[PDB]
């Protein structure tokens, strides 16, 4: 049902890498 | 290989027409071997932990994905060749600026080094970014030398939306893969009966990622 229960986790708050 | 030609004449049209792109022999045998050595060094020293999900609920993560993963920035000691692979990925994406759909790509996650340790472990059918967490392109590098899919399995089966056929991606050595992360590309990692390695990166769309961060920071 809720597809986010199957999506691979990525850090959300964090930073992210900027290109 | 030269980034400009590969990006504009192959990757861009491939993604815009199919949403999936495969680039074999991306870095060469040597660099692939170094990357595999670094990945196996990470594995040998117990760096890998259970692969997690965006939304955790009553179910165990191993009922959804059987891989163990770690995150790499690219600058860590002993991860230099992984950093080189990451920089090559970024170079291609930069050369694709403003040509992949309507996306405006300005960043990416760290590199997820993932291992399915055989024993039939896999990943159930799923979508990488179903609820708009900012990811627009999934990029994966496979480094399994001597992999024989017909015996060891581990095929990444993608079900591109609206297509009369699905795409089977064998985790072939030195293979690079791009595909839209949203619901257009549901995919599954079929059971693996040998140690299967991959390195994944998710590139963000600026506006969608900004909205996702706004949602997260506001509860």
């Amino acid at each position: 049902l809720d597809l986010e229960t199957l999506a691979p986790y990525i850090p959300m708050d964090g930073e992210d890498f900027q290109l | 290989l030269p980034a400009l030609k590969l990006a504009l004449e192959y990757i861009v049209p491939c993604m815009n027409k199919h949403g999936i792109c495969v680039v074999d022999d991306f870095l060469g045998k040597e660099t692939g071997q170094q990357i595999g050595d670094e990945v196996r060094a990470l594995h040998d020293t117990g760096k890998f932990t259970d692969g997690q999900l965006v939304s955790q609920k009553s179910d165990s993560s191993k009922d959804i994905r059987g891989d163990k993963i770690t995150w790499i920035e690219g600058k860590e000691p002993g991860c230099e060749t992984i950093g080189l692979l990451m920089s090559s990925m970024d170079d291609l994406i930069r050369h694709c600026n403003g040509k992949l759909g309507s996306y405006k790509i300005n960043g990416r996650t760290k590199a997820m080094v993932a291992c399915y340790p055989g024993n039939g472990t896999g990943y159930v059918r799923h979508v990488d970014n179903p609820n708009g967490d900012g990811r627009c392109v999934t990029c994966i590098y496979y480094l399994n030398k001597d992999w024989d899919a017909k015996v060891s399995g581990g095929i990444l089966r993608i079900f591109p939306e609206g297509k009369a056929q699905f795409a089977d991606i064998e985790p072939k050595f030195d293979r690079l893969l791009f595909f839209w992360s949203d619901r257009r590309n549901p995919h599954e990692v079929q059971p693996a009966y040998a140690t299967r390695y991959a390195i994944s990166v998710w590139y963000f769309d600026a506006d969608e990622r900004a909205r996702a961060k706004v949602k997260y920071l506001t509860g």
